[PDB]
């Protein structure tokens, strides 16, 4: 019924403060509400961007200016990755600390790279994946090192894209 | 039995073994279930054509 | 790391409440203000007749409030910890913290 | 003094800055500027003093939210994102119900999957044939004739027939009759399922499943199971799911409903708690989630033998073997398989564990299989070991023992079911030591083994070892005593 | 808001409920509390119960003796403001027959209602936490971006042509 997030906005900030003119003994002179409107409406500026300051900092948001930044407190250095991509790293690798490998994990993984049906796994009998993809939006030659990090040590991979089925 | 015919009803439960119960659909039927008792109740389903429940002889 | 519980705390609601408090044997000082917009209580710890107060922290349920400052030769090295008591979805309010108030804030001792 | 310290982040009241700028506004024009109560200026700055408060406190509500504490709502998110945790979503609630049927409901028939609802939000899992699902059975009173009995092998996959005449409807001919069918269904499935059938000579029925106070728990496992004359009431168990994610519960004795009854329906309830659907995932089990992931361990050797162990309705012993070197080995392997073997763990319910395996990791092998979607659907493979029976004689000097002593004895031997796939040596000196101590205090003892049907000459007391897919196993009624 | 169990007016035996949703319920809002803190202080006569021999009230002095109409009503009007909780008592029609010797009283009284202060013990919980995304969305975009702006403009072109 009520969002956790507190950080918003104030709502209508503008008219309050107005409110506590006491009984509307300044109200319509339109001399007191211009020199104190023009006050107030400083603070307005000033309120909405404490949101940005830490709504932007999110990494799900962060631009290529500062994400660098989230991504130099982690070890994961841009090189020459793009923004676009650099995001997907940046929680590919952070994902990883926390799987192990499985089948099941696996499809997860790349589930969030390809949408719900852009991607399929073929297995093998001796040590054999097979990964298949149907529908990447970003190239996949510099994504493709973390690919191999987060599959058992013996694992053998190939890899092929195209566009649809 | 007992004289007086009940209407049936989906949300009943019956505990008597000698009680009629008038289930319509105007077509009318009495219905009984002589395994019913205090200790082992039966619920009176939507319809009592589905178990320990019998029409009355006509 | 064995521990076990040996203080409780609880909070009348009002919004600068300060008290002292001895726990292991040492003696602190506790300072709580409640803020409006972000419905939660600020936690500031420190000395008796300390200057400043040492450490200064937002209060969470089931966050480990002392785990970055057992460094210090001034902070407790126990656990604090708020968890409730009724439904494990309610987060911690104003006048919802106490022994049977909803949120149970508690602070446990490692035994040496 | 309020702002940032070198102890994080402070919180000032109003009264501080309505002072500071009274007095800063007092330097401006002179002490005798008037700032209160009656002055214009007084009622500028008060009101705009109020905003700025709520700046304040909105900044320190925002430093916070980089911390491991005061984390909130999206913010949290990124903090324990960078752990690889994320919140769940809308879960379905999950579990199994079982109902009884009347003795008319033909075996081939099928129910459909999308044309029932358990009560006001369940629904069958998926489609539900009658026929090898079959979990408890009732045989009582009314069944002269001759009878056809069936089973399925839970090692092997052959059919076994049985034939027998029910000459007489009651006495000793009809308690016969019922040991006879005990001996031919314990001779399949697995002993512990013997423990739960019995007959009550008293009222001349047959219990399938059912414990001493006549309540139906189940035997171990869902066996397929049928009579030519279809006799008694049968029961067989279905799986549901819920029809809308959300928050629901239901507890071990909860379900009591079908809305659309089919015919010959009897009865319907539960066995155990359902696994109860979540709504939106909360902060505070987000965290608690976060700090129990230690013992979240998996695709590894100790973790699949301790994962097994405690997700199955059985799972008695499992043993695993490994060859991956070019070549099949001794043991009939192929070159990079596992081999997986258990113990009274069922084929369903045990292959959905076996999810747990390491990725590319080929495993399947095994003499049974099963098919599992992910999707794809793949087969994994596994084994179920051949359990065989030993005779044991028991020899000593001393004073005869009494009738019903030999009970502590007999059941002391319950230690030989205990010898591990393979690896199961039984050590006839720590059988003499059992025997020796489940007794009171008190010259000659020894002990002979051989297996079952063979004759006395087999008798030995060099240790058995058991095969490769073989374990022991030991009956009460094959234990013998004699004096000397 | 002293919170109990509820007690249905009509029986006087446990509020069981409707057929359809039978259970057990709790007294939430004041004036059902309150009716029943009336009704037990009103019918348990003054030192039956055992555990405690102060409460209930006297009705044997009253009670197969001459009595006066005026003393009596003073004890029943007494009796009610003990009550933390009662604002007032707004009209008392006391009766007596002489004929039958029976006496009836007639009176209402006026209660406020609270708020809950908490509801962590009580049921649900009042926040909206987040749901997580589904599938690439996150880090590819969202489709609904273009629904809207495609619904926008068609609406925009319904709007300028008069209709």
């Amino acid at each position: 019924l009520k969002d956790v997030n507190h950080i918003h906005p104030l709502p209508d900030f503008v008219r309050g403060g107005f409110d506590y003119v006491p009984s509307d003994i300044f109200s319509g002179k339109e001399n007191f509400e211009q020199t104190l409107r023009i006050l107030l409406e400083r603070l307005e500026f000033i309120d909405q961007k404490m949101v940005e300051l830490a709504e932007l900092r999110t990494t799900l948001n962060a631009e290529d200016a500062i994400l660098d930044e989230i991504g130099r407190q982690l070890g994961i250095y841009r090189n020459g990755l793009n923004d676009p991509e650099y995001r997907a790293v940046i929680m590919i690798l952070t994902g990883n600390n926390s799987k192990s490998g499985t089948r099941a994990d696996i499809i997860a993984t790349l589930k969030q790279l390809f949408g719900e049906d852009g991607v399929t796994t073929y297995k093998g009998y001796n040590y054999r994946l097979d990964i298949n993809i149907f529908n990447t939006c970003m190239e996949v030659t510099d994504i493709l090192p973390e690919i191999i990090d987060m599959l058992p040590l013996v694992t053998h991979l190939r890899v092929v894209e195209n566009q649809g089925y | 039995f007992k004289t007086p015919p009940l209407p049936w009803r989906n949300g009943g439960s019956v505990n008597e073994f000698n009680q009629l119960y008038s289930f319509t659909d105007g077509n009318t039927t009495w219905w009984y279930a002589p395994g019913a008792t205090v200790s082992n109740p039966v619920v009176m389903r939507d319809s009592p054509i589905n178990g320990k429940f019998k029409v009355f002889l006509d | 790391r064995t521990v076990v519980r040996t203080f409780d705390f609880e909070l009348s609601g009002y919004p600068d409440e300060t008290f002292r408090v001895v726990l292991d044997s040492v003696t602190y000082e506790l300072r709580f203000m409640w803020n409006e917009r972000d419905e939660s209580w600020f936690m500031s710890l420190g000395d008796i007749g300390a200057q400043r107060p040492t450490i200064t922290s937002k209060l969470t349920c089931y966050s480990d409030i002392l785990a970055p400052y057992r460094y210090l030769d001034n902070v407790p090295d126990g656990n604090l910890y708020l968890w409730p008591l009724g439904d494990i979805r309610t987060r911690a309010g104003r006048f919802n913290i106490g022994p049977l108030k909803g949120i149970q804030m508690t602070y446990s001792s490692l035994i040496e | 003094n309020y702002g940032l310290t070198g102890s994080g982040f402070n919180l000032p009241p109003m009264d501080d800055l309505v002072q500071e700028t009274k007095k800063t506004f007092k330097s401006a024009f002179g002490e005798d500027f008037n700032t209160e109560s009656n002055s214009v200026a007084d009622k500028l700055i008060q009101i705009f003093n109020e905003r700025e408060y709520q700046l304040w406190l909105l900044m320190g509500s925002v430093y916070y939210a980089q911390t491991m504490q005061g984390a909130e709502g999206i913010y949290l998110d990124d903090l324990l994102g960078k752990r690889g945790i994320y919140r769940l979503g809308k879960t379905r609630s999950t579990g199994t119900v079982v109902m009884t049927i009347d003795s008319s409901v033909p075996y081939n028939m099928i129910y459909s999957a999308a044309t029932y609802t358990i009560d006001t939000d369940y629904e069958l899992s998926s489609d539900v044939q009658v026929a090898g699902n079959i979990v408890a059975q009732l045989i009582k009173g009314t069944d002269v004739g001759t009878y056809r009995l069936q089973i399925q092998n839970t090692t092997d996959q052959s059919v076994k027939t049985l034939s027998l005449n029910l000459t007489a409807t009651s006495g000793q001919p009809l308690i016969t009759f019922f040991g006879q069918i005990k001996d031919f269904i314990v001779n399949n499935t697995i002993l512990s399922n013997q423990d739960r059938i019995w007959i009550d000579s008293t009222e001349g029925a047959l219990y399938i499943g059912y414990d001493t106070n006549k309540i139906m728990i189940g035997l171990s496992s869902r066996v397929d199971f049928r009579t030519n004359p279809m006799a008694g009431t049968r029961s067989i168990s279905m799986d549901v799911r819920s029809i809308e994610p959300g928050y629901i519960s239901r507890d071990v004795h909860s379900v009591r409903s079908i809305n659309p009854t089919p015919g010959g329906f009897v009865d319907i309830d539960n066995l155990s708690a359902f696994i109860d659907g979540s709504d939106v995932e909360s902060d505070n089990e987000y965290r608690i989630r976060a700090a129990t992931s230690i013992s979240e361990g998996k695709a590894t050797r100790p973790a699949i033998l301790a994962a097994l162990l405690n997700k199955v309705e059985g799972i008695e012993k499992v043993r695993i073997f490994n060859n991956n070197t070019d070549k099949t080995n001794s043991l009939g392997i192929p070159p990079y398989r596992f081999m997986v073997v258990c113990y009274g763990g069922g084929t369903a319910e045990i292959s959905q564990v076996l999810y747990d395996t390491i990725a590319t990791s080929n495993n399947t092998y095994g003499d049974t299989f099963y098919d599992i979607t992910t999707d794809q659907v793949e087969r994994i493979w596994h084994t179920k070991a051949a359990a065989r029976q030993l005779a044991i004689r028991v020899r000593y000097r001393g004073r005869p023992l009494s009738l019903t002593e030999e009970t502590a004895i007999a059941n002391g031997l319950a230690t030989a079911v205990n010898g591990t796939m393979i690896a199961g040596t039984l050590y006839n000196v720590r059988l003499v030591g059992t025997v020796m101590s489940s007794t009171s205090p008190d010259t000659q003892v020894y002990v002979d083994i051989k297996n079952k049907g063979q004759p006395d000459s087999a008798y030995v007391n060099t240790d058995v070892t058991a095969s490769t897919t073989q374990v022991l196993s030991l009956e009460l009624e094959d234990v013998i005593f004699s004096q000397i | 808001q002293f919170k109990d169990l509820l007690l249905d007016p009509l029986t006087g035996d446990l509020d069981f409920g409707t057929p359809g949703d039978r259970g057990m319920r709790l007294a939430l809002t004041n004036q059902l509390s309150l009716r029943q803190r009336l009704y037990l202080r009103f019918a348990i006569w003054a030192g039956d119960w055992y555990f405690d021999e102060t409460f209930g009230f006297p009705y044997r002095t009253f009670v197969g003796k001459k009595t006066v109409k005026a003393v009596l009503d003073g004890r029943i009007k007494s009796e009610v403001r003990q009550e933390p909780d009662v604002l007032q008592i707004t009209d008392f029609q006391s009766t007596m027959d002489v004929v039958s010797r029976s006496y009836k009283c007639f009176f209402t009284v006026v209660t406020a209602e609270g708020e809950e202060i908490s509801l962590a013990f009580v049921g649900e919980d009042e926040y909206q936490y987040p749901t997580p995304p589904e599938s690439n969305v996150q880090l590819c975009g969202d489709e609904g971006v273009i629904i809207n702006f495609k619904n926008k403009l068609y609406y925009l072109i319904n709007f300028r042509l008069p209709k």
